[PDB]
């Protein structure tokens, strides 16, 4: 893959996602609305 | 390429490299001996 150019990583790597997705949607089953 | 980060010119004069895309075998002041 070297030939001149180059890919740089994500920030947010994939277990940081799942962990954000996992907290939103505990949220939306236990609070409902009120925590937005 | 090589990135450097700097916490601001009126605090400090200290900077810290960052080499992208190398693995710390022949990266050879800054070349050992401080912290890797
Ligand atoms: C950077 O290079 C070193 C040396 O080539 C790599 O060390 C190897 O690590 C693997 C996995 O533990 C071993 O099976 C090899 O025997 C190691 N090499 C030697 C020469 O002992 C190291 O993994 C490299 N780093 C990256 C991120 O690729
Ligand atoms: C230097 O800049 C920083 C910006 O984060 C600021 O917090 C700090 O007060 C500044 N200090 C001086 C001496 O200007």
């Amino acid at each position: 893959k070297f030939n001149g150019l180059t890919v740089l990583p994500p920030l947010l790597t994939d277990e940081m996602i799942a962990q954000y997705t996992s907290a939103l949607l505990a949220g939306t089953i236990t609070s409902g609305w009120t925590f937005g | 390429g090589v990135s450097v980060i700097t916490p601001g010119t009126n605090t400090s004069n200290q900077v810290a490299v960052l080499y992208q895309g190398v693995n710390c075998t022949e990266v050879p002041v800054y070349s050992t001996g401080s912290n890797v």
